[PDB]
DNA sequence: GTCCTATCGATCTTCGGAAGAGATTCAGAG
DNA sequence: CTCTGAATCTCTTCCCGCGCGCCGTAGGAC
């Protein structure tokens, strides 16, 4: 089995998960401390938000990709914006701060 | 947003109100029968966001024409929909309701806060009892919880002077009232009032917290929830099924039971229902929200379905499945793929197949991006329709898009770095994925069916790292030592050793070849045998020490096998690698050398050369296996027949009486074992016997070219304990609770087993697939646990500039030398001035790597210990500087600034969890270290060390031996004499202490009474007997109190004193003990008074980085000076140490089943033993330094891995040793800001000294505590990797009442928010950022 | 093609800086593309400037070389087209 | 039959997990 | 009379991918 491109799970915008459905390998976290353990930064940030969570991002890479520039704009994965509002629904004010 | 902290505190009920755009009122949602929402609902148009695209409800506008404007026909306001999963909505609660996560946290912060107990306060919360505030002139304290019947008292002893209020409003009320910060000062003062220390403790917790809520902004109401915000509902979707029907949601319905009650209550308290129906409403709302926040820990959870709970809020936030570690920490990824992978031999080691269909499902957006740049497609819209056609140019495409775009192979499970490696891909017609023989021992990957997944790195960074840091050929060194992970496969090396064997008498024997290539060429032609022994003109380039190859040419006796070899090493190595039979030792090695002289280029293209002759030549081997070539033997049955007779004579003594029962067993079994010896030696000589050839004349043997024999020489498969299972005999074995069988399994596979047999073998298989199969996943779980706790360490500077370092010496325990000195001092650097052997002569510079040469330079001297700098050492403030970490054992040279290193260490300590278990001898000289003896009746050093230990200079000057001399053992072999191996060094009491004097003199039973301290025994076996002292237990104070004494009496009044000490010859008596030297004997020096009488694998290692205490805690002694008695035994002995100059009564309880190592006047220190057995890391740090306990953990962690054979470089475990302890304890407050005794992190404690001493005032004085991994992972200051790691329930309410900040350094929480982590090319980003900055 | 980058490893002094730098130039290679100082062999940017790496013609410093003159071009075009703006209006 | 309200608001939720650690209660005595 | 021991309670933790198969609110009132 191989995905490009095809349904996107809807709480988080991820990829669906199986064969009878269309969907993409699982990169565990075993796999992202592999990663780490090489310098692979750009490779991590791309595995985990252009590829998978930030929605506007993966757009504007697939045309990128079409056209040919090979370049990504990462975004925020949106999973965990929906981390903030699912801990922002208990009594805790989290937030993102400037400095 | 763009953001560089995280922020994290308590929400005010007017930022809840700020966060919501409207009141949800109607618990409905949508119609049962229509699709629409239902305003003012959990799903309401109006409140959260339009449904519709970017249409309204009401259908009034569907245009981005009216975008933004508000309609007057549904309410809702048309926008993007997405919106609909941002807004937030409110509910405001009938009647205050507590928290429940700040309720029952690990402690209750509302119960702290209020010092109330948790009982109590769940008591009053829940609506069971009033709780009396604002008492007035009554007798009714600050809080002071009443009953109901209590109150029906006060409703009548007093009027309105007091109030009592009932559940969570009592408690606001007291939160209302709380008066912070003066009463934090009154209770930091009042600690100072008293030192229970059993309330000191949780005291200075409390004004901890009092500290934290002053400091932060929050403020005590906000533990009470008063509006509880709702979900955008877009997250909780009420998604439809097959049908007219709507997928439940937990959520969805908590929400519901809320609304509802809390409605019903508005609805009471509108209609002024009785206080005893509100109260009951009060209470059933308040156990709502309880399951709606934190559902489960409530009396029990509530459920929809057959028993299955109803997830919550924190039930979402944590957990295996929870968003953390299913979604954030690892996510489903596009462009991936997966399928069964199988051995392609013709591949590259740089190359991987992948099936034609995989590639163009994978590589389809480039595929569309050559398409428009072709021409050949007007757009995507007839560019996928194209590629739907596999049209015969689209194969032309992609095999153009693909020609040099790496691609990610990763087969999962993935322990190690080595797991995950970037491939140029070729398209192969099948469906399986084509992997390298040489690659597939790195993901020990087995073909047996296994498959492996694919991932297509899209941008031009990603494919620039994947070829400098993923390729299979950037990775051929292991990184957990210098160990290459292309290690030649089983085929190849057995193709090899075929090839380069020789013969006695073969074809083509003898003669004389112009050169290698003569050689083939005759092989070729059939007119010689691979074998046949031959002399070859051979040539070799040996590169100068500049570094250009000379050229040297000469005859050389050989093989023809060799001489072909010959044709593939490449220019710079020396023959006599290839003139040996080569097995997967030997070849290994010869690989390695390449790698070390010519260099990674040319070590690839010759690990690919080796591959294909090796598998070329095992083909022409045609080593086939057959029954013909399992040997039994002859003598078996013999040495069986014998063996067995000789049981039967163990038997009959049994039959006779004249043995006992246990030793009947350990004499069958050793006799067993015996013959199990004798049957795998007759069996191996034999296999290797079975070879005799006629040269020219006369039968001579030679080694065997059986099939067996082959591979198991090779090394390929089947090892010695192997053949001796299919040709020796199976042996014994064991039951299941371990007892061995006295009947072993005589027979060989071979050979049928019988039923019995079989059904006895069975235990131990199934023991071994239960093993592995639980071992599985603890080692997984420690993987974890270390990469959680060592996440955050990165090489992030040059040099440290310390000075400090870790003495390496080769490890000599159980006599001979375990393991070298180049081993443990290879790749790191000198701590300082290395010195030549002797004096005043220094041999290496103070901060030189001891690279190779530099170790075989300090091999070639005697040098045992050298200091060298340490990861656990550097001086480096959130960080580790790059010189003492050394060499990156994947590269060879210095390890570069900005890699990760704590992540490759839990790999490298963690990668071999699965092999675990989860069930004189030569003349040297003599060198007693640590003598702390005296001298007896041969002087021969009367040991009074619980510490002498002999040493052994070798021949070479090299301490090859050494052992402890334990108290009261006679040195038969000391003061430096040489002795031989075997030949008795020294003697002990194997079962029994003795105690021991030093003057010769007469002795009393000073103080002592028959009867009340000794029992007269009559010996029963003699009648005169040695007198059994009574214990302390045995008897009361009249003989506790009355301690026996041996004191050695003179006529003088004194005994014969040693020079500078006063010391009388007092010598008392312990319990147990048997004395025979009575009054009116002479007790010589040397002479014994009396004698008193008498583990694992993974969890051995898994226990000592959680740093648990030991079940049998050996006591180490403190301070120094010499010990005493306090008070005896009763409840549990009382003991006391003096040292003059120090804590005369430093006093300590004792266990009273513990013998002690010392009795009453015995010379103690710091560390000394007073018990025996496993220590305990934490003492251990506090008592003998960072240095100490560093070499103790290093080395009870390698014992576990020494003795399964497995190999890890000693610095990956000292990084975790740094993580462990990277707290410290506040010893003085000192000028520093610092609490009076507090534990903070070391870094900050480190730098706050640092400046303060800069600066002159005085700086705080602490001691490094050792914390486990477990514990160390949730203790950091980042709340997001602590959070992310476990306990979230409790930690996500620890640093909210702190109001604590996260300025996102590591890698895990980089990871979590999306940027890039700071480390590798991340951290090349990061530094920029800061340098230009 | 390139099966190890050893070489040019040992060029750039880190296995890290190597990978941006070739990033930096591959970019420029790609959109935009300035010709290779290397002949092509139908490759894809990546490895061409993994070649011209080796070669030992592009680094860090060369880069920005480029870059800081190309600036100056620019800013130079911009004063003759702003004296002529200038001329013109008179 | 469809459409509504609500939870064993006259029970008994499963005993066949280890363990590891804090927290919370209780002794022998100062 | 309550201070340091233990002693008993609750809370939390347990490798990772793949691939099916099925099953998925209830009772009674208008
Ligand atoms: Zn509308
Ligand atoms: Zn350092």
């Amino acid at each position: 089995h191989a995905r490009s491109t095809g349904s996107y799970s809807l709480v988080t915008q991820q990829p669906l998960g199986g064969k009878a459905q269309f969907g993409g390998q699982r990169f565990g976290e075993m796999e992202v401390w592999a990663l780490e353990a090489y310098g692979a930064a750009y490779t991590l940030q791309e595995m985990l938000t252009v590829k998978s969570d930030d929605v506007n991002g993966r757009t504007k890479m697939y045309k990128n990709i079409v056209d040919g520039n090979h370049q990504m704009e990462p975004g925020m994965p949106e999973s965990f914006n929906v981390l903030l509002k699912e801990i922002r629904s208990l009594g805790i004010n989290i937030e993102l701060e400037d400095e | 947003e763009e953001f560089d902290a995280i922020k994290i505190a308590l929400a005010s009920p007017d930022m809840i109100r700020s966060w919501s755009f409207g009141e949800v009122k109607k618990p409905e949602t949508i119609n049962y029968r229509t699709f629409k929402p239902e305003r003012d609902g959990l799903f309401c148009a109006r409140i959260f966001g339009p449904v519709k695209d970017y249409e309204c409800l009401c259908g009034k506008y569907k245009r981005l024409k009216h975008r933004g404007v508000i309609c007057e026909k549904c309410g809702v306001e048309v926008t993007q929909t997405k919106v609909r999963r941002e807004r937030m909505g409110h509910i405001e609660l009938a009647s205050p309701t507590a928290h429940i996560w700040f309720l029952k946290s690990l402690p209750s912060r509302i119960g702290l806060l209020l010092d109330m107990p948790l009982r109590d306060i769940e008591r009053v919360l829940y609506f069971e009892s009033y709780v009396v505030i604002e008492g007035g002139m009554t007798n009714l304290e600050r809080q002071q919880i009443l009953t109901e019947e209590q109150y029906l008292d006060a409703l009548e002893e007093f009027g309105d002077e007091f109030d009592a209020k009932m559940g969570a409003e009592a408690i606001q009320a007291l939160l209302k009232s709380m008066d912070l910060e003066q009463e934090c000062e009154q209770l930091r003062e009042e600690l100072n009032e008293t030192n229970s220390e059993t309330k000191r403790k949780k005291l200075t917790k409390r004004i901890k917290l009092l500290e934290a809520f002053v400091q932060s902004g929050n403020k005590p109401e906000w533990m009470i929830l008063t509006v509880l915000p709702v979900l955008p509902p877009d997250l909780r979707p009420l998604v439809p099924l097959d049908g007219g029907r709507f997928a439940t949601s937990d959520l969805n319905d908590l929400y519901r039971r809320v609304i509802n009650r809390n409605n019903r209550l508005k609805r009471l308290l509108d209609l002024a229902a009785p206080d005893i129906i509100v109260r009951n409403e009060k209470r059933m709302l308040q156990e709502a929200v309880d399951a709606l926040l934190d559902n489960g820990r409530r009396g029990r959870a509530i459920t929809g379905s057959n028993k299955r709970p109803l997830k919550s809020l924190a039930d979402m936030i944590k957990g295996k499945q929870g968003r953390f570690r299913q979604n954030l920490l690892g996510k489903r990824v596009d462009y991936s793929g997966r399928s069964v992978i199988t051995v392609g031999p013709y591949l590259r080691l740089h190359q991987c197949g992948l099936p034609k269909k995989m590639a163009l499902e994978l590589f389809k957006p480039f595929i569309y991006g050559k398409l428009e740049l072709r021409g050949l497609a007007t757009t995507i819209k007839a560019a996928k329709k194209m590629v739907e056609r596999e049209e015969a140019v689209v194969w032309d495409i992609l095999d153009e898009v693909i020609r040099e775009h790496p691609v990610l192979l990763n087969r999962a499970p993935t322990l190690h770095r080595l797991g995950i490696q970037a491939f140029e891909p070729v398209l192969i017609e099948g469906k399986a994925i084509q992997l390298h023989p040489l690659v597939c021992a790195a993901y020990n990957a087995d073909f047996d069916g296994d498959q492996m997944a694919v991932h297509v790195p899209l941008t031009l960074e990603a494919q620039l790292e994947a070829r400098a840091l993923m390729m299979s050929t950037n990775n051929i060194l292991s990184p957990a030592n210098g160990e290459p992970i292309i290690v030649p496969s089983q085929d190849v090396v057995l193709g090899l050793y075929y090839m380069t064997r020789d013969c006695v008498n073969a074809k083509g024997e003898g003669m004389v070849l112009t050169g290698p290539k003569e050689a083939e060429r005759l092989y070729r032609s059939g007119l010689a045998s691979l074998h046949a022994r031959v002399k070859v003109r051979i040539t070799e380039y040996e590169k100068d020490a500049n570094g250009e190859l000379v050229a040297k040419t000469s005859l050389k006796d050989t093989t023809v096998g060799r001489a072909i070899l010959w044709m593939i090493v490449p220019k710079g190595l020396p023959y006599s690698i290839v003139n040996q039979a080569l097995g997967k030792k030997a070849i290994s090695k010869m690989l390695n050398t390449c790698y070390r002289i010519l260099g990674l280029k040319p070590t690839v293209i010759f690990a690919d050369q080796i591959m294909y002759t090796g598998f070329a030549y095992a083909a022409r081997s045609g080593a086939s296996v057959g029954i013909d070539d399992m040997v039994i033997p002859e003598k078996k049955h013999e040495i069986i027949s014998e063996a067995e007779a000789e049981v039967a004579e163990i038997q009959e003594q049994f039959q006779s009486g004249l043995v006992t029962a246990g030793e009947r067993y350990n004499k069958v079994i050793d006799i067993w074992a015996a013959a199990n010896d004798r049957v795998s030696k007759a069996m191996m000589d034999n296999l290797q016997t079975e070879t005799v050839i006629n040269r020219d004349g006369q039968e001579e043997k030679q080694v065997s070219f059986n099939s067996i024999y082959m591979m198991a020489d090779s090394g390929a498969r089947g090892s010695a304990a192997q053949i001796r299972q299919l040709a020796g005999m199976r042996g014994l074995m064991a039951k299941p609770d371990g007892s061995i069988i006295e009947t072993p399994i005589t027979a060989n596979f071979r050979e049928g087993l019988n039923v019995l047999q079989y059904f006895i073998s069975t235990h131990g298989a199934r023991k071994g697939l239960a093993d592995t199969a639980l071992k599985t996943a603890n080692s997984g779980y420690l993987t974890r646990r270390l990469v959680d706790v060592a996440q955050d360490l990165v090489v992030t500077e040059d040099d440290c500039g310390t000075h400090e370092g870790i003495m390496m010496t080769p490890v000599i325990e159980g006599g001979d030398v375990k393991e070298p000195l180049r081993d443990r001092v290879l790749g790191r650097v000198t701590a300082e001035d290395v010195l030549k052997p002797g004096t005043a002569d220094i041999l290496v510079p103070r901060n030189t790597l001891l690279h190779e040469q530099w170790c075989d330079l300090l091999e070639e001297n005697s040098v045992d210990a050298v200091k060298v700098r340490s990861v656990v050492s550097c001086d480096t403030d959130f960080g580790v500087c790059a010189h003492c970490y050394g060499r990156d054992l994947a590269r060879g040279h210095i390890i570069n600034k900005g890699e990760a290193i704590g992540v490759i260490a839990a790999q490298s300590i963690g990668e071999p969890g699965t092999q675990l278990t989860m069930r004189v001898k030569n003349k040297g000289s003599i060198k007693l270290s640590n003598v702390k003896s005296v001298v007896n009746s041969s002087g021969k050093l009367v040991i009074t060390s619980r510490n002498t230990e002999l040493k052994l200079i070798d021949e070479f000057g090299r301490t090859k031996e050494s052992y402890k001399v334990p108290y009261g053992a006679v040195l038969a072999k000391g003061d430096g004499e040489q002795v031989a191996g075997g030949e008795t060094v020294a003697n002990w009491d194997p079962h029994t202490m003795p105690v021991i004097t030093e003057v010769s003199g007469f002795v009393r039973f000073t103080d002592m009474i028959d009867g009340q301290t000794i029992t007269r025994q009559t010996d029963e076996l003699t009648g005169l007997s040695s007198l059994v002292v009574l214990d302390s237990a045995e008897r009361t104070a009249g003989g506790k109190d009355l301690r026996p004494a041996l004191k050695i009496v003179d006529a003088q009044g004194n005994d014969v004193l040693i020079p500078g000490t006063d010391m009388p010859a007092q010598y008392f008596l312990p319990g147990k003990a048997i004395v025979q030297l009575e009054d009116g004997v002479q007790i010589s020096s040397g002479d014994t008074l009396a004698r008193i009488p008498q583990t694992g694998g993974l969890p051995r290692v898994a226990d000592l980085f959680e740093a648990r205490r030991p079940k049998e805690p050996a006591i180490l002694a403190e301070i120094s000076g010499i010990v005493s008695f306090g008070k005896e035994t009763k409840g549990k002995r009382r003991l006391v140490i003096t040292p003059v100059d120090g804590s005369d009564p430093y006093e300590e309880m004792i266990p009273k089943w513990r013998q002690l190592n010392v009795f009453e006047g015995e010379r103690v220190e710091r560390g000394d033993v007073i018990s025996d057995g496993p220590e305990a890391p934490h003492d251990i740090l506090r008592l003998r330094g960072v240095h100490a306990v560093t070499r103790y953990i290093v080395n009870e962690v390698q014992d576990v891995y020494r003795l399964q054979g497995v190999k890890i470089n000693d610095k990956h475990i000292e990084v975790i040793v740094r993580q462990m302890l990277r707290k410290a304890t506040i010893v003085n407050a000192g000028s520093s800001d610092f609490l009076e005794g507090e534990q903070v992190e070391y870094s900050r404690v480190k730098i706050a000294n640092r400046e303060l001493e800069a600066n002159g005032k005085v700086g705080a004085t602490y001691s490094r505590d050792l914390l486990g991994i477990t514990k160390a992972s949730l203790a950091t200051e980042s709340f997001i990797s602590a959070a992310s790691f476990q306990e979230t329930t409790r930690v996500l309410t620890e640093a909210a009442v702190a109001g604590k900040r996260d300025e996102l350094r590591g890698l895990k929480e980089n990871v979590i928010v999306g940027r890039l982590i700071p480390a590798g090319t991340g951290y090349a980003y990061h530094q920029d950022r800061m340098r230009r900055r | 093609a390139r099966v190890t980058v050893q070489d040019a490893v040992e060029k750039i002094g880190n296995r890290f800086d190597l990978v941006l730098v070739a990033a930096r130039r591959a970019r420029q290679m790609q959109v935009g593309g300035k010709d290779p100082l290397v002949p092509e062999e139908n490759d894809k940017t990546t490895v061409i400037a993994l070649r011209e790496i080796e070669e030992g013609l592009i680094n860090n410093q060369i880069l920005d070389v480029r870059e800081r003159q190309e600036q100056q071009e620019q800013e130079a075009a911009e004063l003759q087209a702003v004296t002529a703006i200038a001329e013109g209006r008179r």
